[PDB]
């Protein structure tokens, strides 16, 4: 079976940075593109971007170009998403979703909750 | 460009209707229900690139060749109008076969429904080329014997239509029936053995050899058999799985045998036509 | 960017009934559309892709249709487990977009 395992919930301070981990198993990592989706509480899904593990190239949504950076560790079949200069707007459940030739998503990670709090 | 962006996919993640050859492991197009995406893929590297281009370049070759044939001076014909018609029927079969084939291969990844429809056109195209090829060759072989020319035109038409009817069957498209498909179309071409033996009995060995028929027919029999054999047995991808995904798999080689086979056929029937011009319409023989 | 307009925003229906969720794309998306179901707290799961292809393991109750800019998701004979949020997604043009969502409640 194909499984996407993300890191646990993160509680951060404003202006900080986080790196979300996506551990993929059950298929050849380089073969399919990895996407990142954001979901704000009570809101709909937003597309952050797509990453190509084979080429190493990435396509970012204009909204998240300054916010997100996609990295990869080919050896351990892991995708990473770093979020910089965090604000209260960035409090969301972040997902990793895998493509199958075209960008429709059969496989999704369980989601990583990012809470921005100065408390 | 950023519209209809897609990546090649391994065989294991393909839907059922897209699994025709499990020896082609990687480099497949994923299902895309856009004709725009499908036609753009002609300029992309995948399992169907070779299959598409062989019968696309082949389609224009027979179109250009068929056009030039119509504009040849009738000074060189013994009945330019009815002559140009027999060749025309061969060209009609050859163009439709190659047109239906490259179109099928382009829109193969679209959807199950579109794939089913274009596969039936693809199979029907094969039968049209076999029926069409019989029309010129016969007219010249049985020029002085109209009764057997007439029956053999009826026999190949009954068989060819039957083959077209068989091609409408769903089970025919399945990979289990790869050999059934090979045998049906092989039997359609090899049915020519009966008219050939009848010809040899009536005319004799010297006649058949001097006219050049024995030679050209043996080449036809060879291209038909080898092409069918490669297709049915999946050679050479059967020996090297995952090494012939893009270039030189069985289907690609088979598509090449069709282009060469139709051209060799044309060469032979063009020669019979020239032989008829020398001896003329009259037959005191 | 292509905008995805999903309607209705929310609805409540009884078990055994039929529901229809519509989606409208701001431009032609050439059948590159997917439908997802999301359970409270859980991750979304694909129901339908390529506008009408039913994903593996998904009940036949779910059916996707439409072309061009108008797409639809139909759920015949509603079951108690059908409650949750539904989303459409286009993957024709980048950046990829999701509809606003439809909240389905069962009675
Ligand atoms: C059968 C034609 C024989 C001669 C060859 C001509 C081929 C010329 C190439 C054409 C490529 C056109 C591709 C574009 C076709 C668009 C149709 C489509 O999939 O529509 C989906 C939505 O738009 C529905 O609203
Ligand atoms: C020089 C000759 C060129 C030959 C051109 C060959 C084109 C002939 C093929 C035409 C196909 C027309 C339809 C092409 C578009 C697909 C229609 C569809 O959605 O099919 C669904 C099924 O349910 C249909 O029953
Ligand atoms: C005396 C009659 C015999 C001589 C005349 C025949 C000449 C040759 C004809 C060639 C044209 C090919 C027609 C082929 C017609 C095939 C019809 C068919 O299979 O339809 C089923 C589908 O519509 C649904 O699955
Ligand atoms: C004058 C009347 C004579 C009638 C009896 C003999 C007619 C010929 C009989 C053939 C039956 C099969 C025996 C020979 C079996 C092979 C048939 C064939 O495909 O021909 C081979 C050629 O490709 C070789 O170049
Ligand atoms: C002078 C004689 C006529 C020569 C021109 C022949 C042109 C080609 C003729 C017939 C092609 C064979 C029919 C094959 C047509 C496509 C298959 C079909 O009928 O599909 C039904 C679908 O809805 C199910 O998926
Ligand atoms: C008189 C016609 C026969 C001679 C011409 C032969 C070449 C054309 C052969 C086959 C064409 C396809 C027939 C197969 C019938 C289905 C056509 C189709 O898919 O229509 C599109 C609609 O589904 C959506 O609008
Ligand atoms: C389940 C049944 C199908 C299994 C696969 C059979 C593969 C046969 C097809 C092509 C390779 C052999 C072709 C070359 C060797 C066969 C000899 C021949 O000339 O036969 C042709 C016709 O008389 C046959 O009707
Ligand atoms: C492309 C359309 C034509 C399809 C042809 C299908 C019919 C079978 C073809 C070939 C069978 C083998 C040739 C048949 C050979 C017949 C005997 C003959 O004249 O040969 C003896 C000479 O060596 C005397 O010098
Ligand atoms: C006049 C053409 C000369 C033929 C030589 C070309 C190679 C052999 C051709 C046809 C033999 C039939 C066997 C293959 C049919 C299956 C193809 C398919 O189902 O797509
Ligand atoms: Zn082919």
């Amino acid at each position: 079976e194909v499984l996407l395992q993300q890191s646990g919930p993160e509680l951060v301070k404003p202006g900080a940075s986080v790196r979300i981990t996506c551990k993929a198993s059950g298929y050849t990592f380089t073969d399919f593109n990895m996407d990142w989706v954001k979901q704000s509480p009570g809101k709909s899904l937003e597309w952050i971007g797509d990453f190509n593990p084979n080429s190493g190239g990435s396509i970012y949504n204009q909204k998240f170009k300054d916010k997100a950076t996609f990295t990869v560790d080919k050896s351990s079949s892991t995708a990473y998403m770093e979020l910089r200069s965090l604000t209260f707007e960035d409090t969301a459940v972040y997902y990793c979703a895998r493509e199958t030739g075209t960008a429709w998503f059969a496989y999704w990670g369980q989601g990583t909750l990012v809470t921005v709090s100065a408390a | 460009e950023f519209e209809g962006r897609w990546r090649v996919i391994p065989h294991d993640v393909l839907p059922d209707w897209l699994k025709d050859n499990d020896f082609l492991l990687h480099g497949h197009r994923p299902p895309m229900p856009s004709f725009r995406a499908c036609f753009k893929s002609i300029f992309r590297i995948h399992t169907e690139t070779g299959n598409i281009w062989t019968h696309l370049l082949g389609c224009v070759f027979f179109l250009c060749l068929g056009i030039f044939y119509m504009f040849r001076p009738n000074i060189s014909f013994v009945a330019p109008l009815q002559e140009k018609v027999v060749f025309g029927l061969f060209f009609l079969g050859a163009i439709l076969c190659l047109s239906f084939s490259w179109l099928f291969h382009t829109v193969y990844c679209h959807s199950e429904g579109v794939s089913r429809l274009f596969s039936k056109l693809d199979y029907s195209g094969i039968a049209l080329l076999i029926m069409g090829s019989f029309v010129p060759w016969l007219y010249y072989s049985f020029y002085c014997n109209p009764q057997p020319c007439f029956i053999y035109l009826i026999v190949i038409c009954v068989l060819g239509i039957a083959a077209i009817i068989v091609s409408q069957w769903d089970m025919f498209a399945t990979p289990q029936y790869r050999g059934v498909r090979a045998g049906v179309f092989l039997g359609l071409g090899l049915s020519g053995i009966i008219p050939t033996l009848h010809y040899v009995i009536s005319e004799g060995f010297l006649k058949a050899a001097t006219i050049g028929q024995i030679g050209w027919l043996m080449l036809m029999a060879s291209l038909y058999i080898t092409g069918a054999a490669l297709y049915a047995a999946r050679i050479p991808e059967r020996f090297f799985p995952g090494k012939c995904d893009i270039w030189f798999h069985s289907h690609q080689l088979f598509h090449i045998f069709v282009v060469a086979g139709a051209f060799v056929h044309f060469h032979g029937v063009s020669n019979l036509q020239e032989f008829r011009f020398m001896i003329g319409g009259g037959c005191s023989e | 960017d292509i905008q995805m307009t999903q309607s209705p925003a929310s609805l409540s229906a009884s078990v055994g009934e039929t529901v229809t969720i519509t989606c409208r794309a701001s431009g032609n998306i050439h059948n590159f559309l997917a439908w997802y179901q999301q359970k409270q707290g859980k991750s979304p799961q694909v129901l339908v892709y390529n506008a009408k292809t039913l994903a593996d393991g998904v009940p036949s109750r779910f059916s996707g249709s439409g072309s061009g800019t108008q797409y639809s998701l139909k759920i015949n004979s509603l079951q108690p487990e059908d409650f949750g949020s539904y989303y459409c997604q286009q993957f024709w043009s980048t950046p990829y977009t999701f509809g606003g969502g439809t909240k389905l409640e069962i009675n």
